[PDB]
Parts: C-alpha cells; sequence; structure tokens
C-alpha cells in the first residue's frame, strides 16, 4: 500500500499568517490526492480534491498544490477558527491511504489565567467525598501548573487536571484541577488552596478558602 | 441534500460482534462507493474498507479483512459494517463516507463510537459548583457542574437546555485509576444575572440512562 507521510505532527501560526503543510507519497500518485480538515468532535471535511482544486463551498484562503510525490496544503491568511487537524489522502491505488495528520495550532500573546476555586458541594459532602475544583480560565500558552495545599501542606497523588482545546475565537485554553479527598480528611483541615504558575504570572497566584465558609 | 445518517453508540464485550449502519439519502446509492474510516481515540484516520453497492465489490485494508464484513442493502440505500471478535484495539469512532469509486470523500456521516469493554455501565453523580464572591471577577461569575464517576464515555452536558452556550467550557473527561471517568463543565455569566436567571446543567449519560438537570444555586 502507498504510504502518505506528513512529517510534521504539529504546526503553529498566527492569525493573518500564511501556513503550508506538506505530504509526501511513497510512490507517484499523479494528482490523486485529497485534503481534509477535522475539528474536535466533528467529522472530517473535504477541502481540496485532485491535488489542487478547491471543493464546493470551501473558502478562498485554502489551496493545494503538487503532483507526483510532493503535495502542499496552504492557508493564505489563517483565521482563528482554522485550528484543526489536516490530513492528506491518496486514491491513485487501492486501498486509499491517509497521511498521519498535522495539527494546526494558533500562536498569540501571553494571557494570564483567571483563577477561581470551588469548595465541595453539600450534596457531595453527604456521600462521604469532598472534591475541590480550581478553574484556570482563558490563558495562553497552555503550560499552566497547579499545586494544591491543604493547611499549607503540598498535596500529591490526589488531584487530576483537564485542559480544553484551543478556543476557536481567542485561541486561549482553560484548565480544571480537581482535588479528591475523603470527607473525614476534608473535615480535619482549615485552609484549601490552589496555587497557579504561568508565564503570564510574575508570582504564583493562590486562591483559597476555609472549610465551612 | 446528500445525507449519511449513522447508528448510535455501541458498548460491546470483548469477543462479541456489532453491526453498524449508515443510511444514505439524496443521491443514487449505486453510483458511489460507501467506505468506512476508523479513528481510535486521540489518533489519526485509518481507511478501513469500502463497498460498491452497484456491483457488490468490496475492498478492505488488509489488517481489517479478518474481522470485518461490509454489506449494503440497495432497496433501503443502507450500508453496514460488522465487526466481529471485538478487542480493545477496535474501540474507535467509525465514519461512513461517500466517494466516487477510489476518489475523494465528499460527504461524511457523523460517526459511530464503538467501546469494547467488559466493565458494567455506571451513571454519574452530578454536583453543583456554585457561584460566589470567590468565582467572581469584575462583573462576571463562574459556576459549573462536576460530573463524577461514570462509565463508559460519553456524557453530554448542556446549560439551560442548550439556550446557554457563550462562555461554556466543558472539559475533557479524565480516566481515573478506578476505571471510571469524571469531568466538569463551567460557564461564566454576568454577576447581575445570578438572582433572576436560573442556571441548570443538563447531564445525559446514555449507556446508563442517567438524565440529571442540576440547578446551581448562587451563594450570598
Amino acid at each position: 500500500d502507498i504510504v502518505m507521510t506528513q512529517s510534521h505532527k504539529f504546526m503553529s501560526t498566527s492569525v493573518g499568517d500564511r501556513v503550508s503543510i506538506t505530504c509526501k507519497a511513497s510512490q507517484d500518485v499523479t494528482n490523486d490526492v485529497a485534503w481534509y480538515q477535522q475539528k474536535p468532535g466533528q467529522s472530517p471535511k473535504l477541502l481540496i480534491y485532485s491535488a489542487s482544486y478547491r471543493y464546493t463551498g470551501v473558502p478562498d484562503r485554502f489551496t493545494g498544490s503538487g503532483s507526483g510525490t510532493d503535495f502542499i496544503f496552504t492557508i493564505s491568511s489563517v483565521q482563528a477558527e482554522d485550528l484543526a487537524v489536516y490530513y492528506c489522502q491518496q486514491h491513485y491505488s487501492a486501498p486509499p491511504t491517509f497521511g498521519g495528520g498535522t495539527k494546526l495550532e494558533i500562536k498569540r500573546t501571553v494571557a494570564a489565567p483567571s483563577v477561581f476555586i470551588f469548595p465541595p458541594s453539600d450534596e457531595q459532602l453527604k456521600s462521604g467525598t469532598a472534591s475541590v475544583v480550581c478553574l484556570l480560565n482563558n490563558f495562553y500558552p497552555r503550560e499552566a501548573k497547579v499545586q494544591w495545599k491543604v493547611d499549607n501542606a503540598l498535596q500529591s497523588g490526589n488531584s487530576q487536571e483537564s485542559v480544553t482545546e484551543q478556543d476557536s475565537k481567542d485561541s486561549t485554553y482553560s484548565l480544571s484541577s480537581t482535588l479528591t479527598l475523603s470527607k473525614a480528611d476534608y473535615e480535619k483541615h482549615k485552609v484549601y488552596a490552589c496555587e497557579v504558575t504561568h508565564q503570564g504570572l510574575s508570582s504564583p497566584v493562590t486562591k483559597s478558602f476555609n472549610r465551612g465558609e | 441534500q446528500v445525507q449519511l445518517q449513522q447508528s448510535g453508540a455501541e458498548l460491546a464485550r470483548p469477543g462479541a460482534s456489532v453491526k453498524l449502519s449508515c443510511k444514505a439519502s439524496g443521491y443514487t446509492f449505486t453510483n458511489y462507493w460507501m467506505q468506512w474510516v476508523k479513528q481510535r481515540p486521540g489518533q489519526g484516520l485509518e481507511w478501513f474498507g469500502a463497498i460498491y453497492p452497484g456491483d457488490g465489490d468490496t475492498r478492505y485494508t488488509q489488517k481489517f479483512k479478518g474481522k470485518a464484513t461490509l454489506t449494503a442493502d440497495k432497496s433501503s440505500s443502507t450500508a453496514y459494517m460488522q465487526l466481529s471478535s471485538l478487542a480493545s484495539e477496535d474501540s474507535a469512532v467509525y465514519y461512513c463516507a461517500r466517494s466516487l469509486y477510489l476518489g475523494a470523500m465528499d460527504y461524511w456521516g457523523q460517526g459511530t463510537s464503538v467501546t469494547v469493554s467488559s466493565a458494567s455501565t455506571k451513571g454519574p453523580s452530578v454536583f453543583p459548583l456554585a457561584p460566589s464572591s470567590k468565582s467572581t471577577s469584575g462583573g462576571t461569575a463562574a459556576l459549573g457542574c462536576l460530573v463524577k464517576d461514570y462509565f463508559p464515555e460519553p456524557v453530554t452536558v448542556s446549560w439551560n437546555s442548550g439556550a446557554l452556550t457563550s462562555g461554556v467550557h466543558t472539559f475533557p473527561a479524565v480516566l481515573q485509576s478506578s476505571g471510571l471517568y469524571s469531568l466538569s463543565s463551567v460557564v461564566t455569566v454576568p454577576s447581575s444575572s445570578l438572582g433572576t436567571q436560573t442556571y441548570i446543567c443538563n447531564v445525559n449519560h446514555k449507556p446508563s440512562n442517567t438524565k440529571v438537570d442540576k440547578k446551581v444555586e448562587p451563594k450570598s
């Protein structure tokens, strides 16, 4: 089978920039290459067919070029909603094969997170567990770091983090950190604190509460 | 309009079989390939196989020939993909897609998720993340819902029955060491609204038939 190589798994670009994504076929496929765009939670969408033709309804900023083994997909002026994974595909020979994909990420300037903390709910405390949630909203770059302190004691092994995909309008991220405690342990301590470091923060931000307040 | 409607999510035990469907409309079914594309969680697209219902010819990527069978019903314009002897590597989203024979895939179905697991279904607990002075900055307040300890994915979360979409972040689920998933959904709203607008997170977990509408009460 024909191997389609997209040598870059990731590519970064600013809104307004031109970006090009490469795809190399292991043998000559003439012009029998298509390009697809896949955004999170969505099916792939056809953008380019026969190597260089824009598919019906595709915006003018998307083009493709190439014939033989070397193919290029180009966005002439990136828009914020163009973050997606882009895939090439050949149909010169059966079976069709896909490239490995290139994830387009959007560069922007540093934005510090807004940090908020949520004590356990009364409903959860009823059931023997206490989860504390720390929210980091609308920051850039992605590398925000959360540490938990309980009565000024650094926690380990009892928290988990999740991060959103880059926002399609402002290119920021948000992150949740959840500290999971037993109710008995939660009842042993006063101060619950989320501490955040990020390139937009000159010093760590601490958001805290006292149990029962 | 050309439409490809796929069947609902499947949870299947290892060793069992499932049969997925892709109902086509809006075009002459027998003029086109219907192919299937596999995407394991977090991974790339794999072309799986195709049928040309006009003459019955099938074509499979070699690695999938052993356990998969592609069929089509011309009378109902429906293509089927049957997966047998299911293994964890078969957990994935499977899309159907139309193309001219050996050509560009112009119309796609919405995908069917197959999850291969011996574990039992478990519905989530849903807890409020109430807005307060500690979730307020300037003129806005953050609130949310914690959706804890369910299996398998996914839960769907909406706010105010889908009316509230701006400022919502529903985070990726995280797999816990217990084998269960949790996630949180948050939304930022005007602090001026907390006393007059009700905020309800609508949580749907189809595998366990769990449906919760959790009112999130503001703290004074």
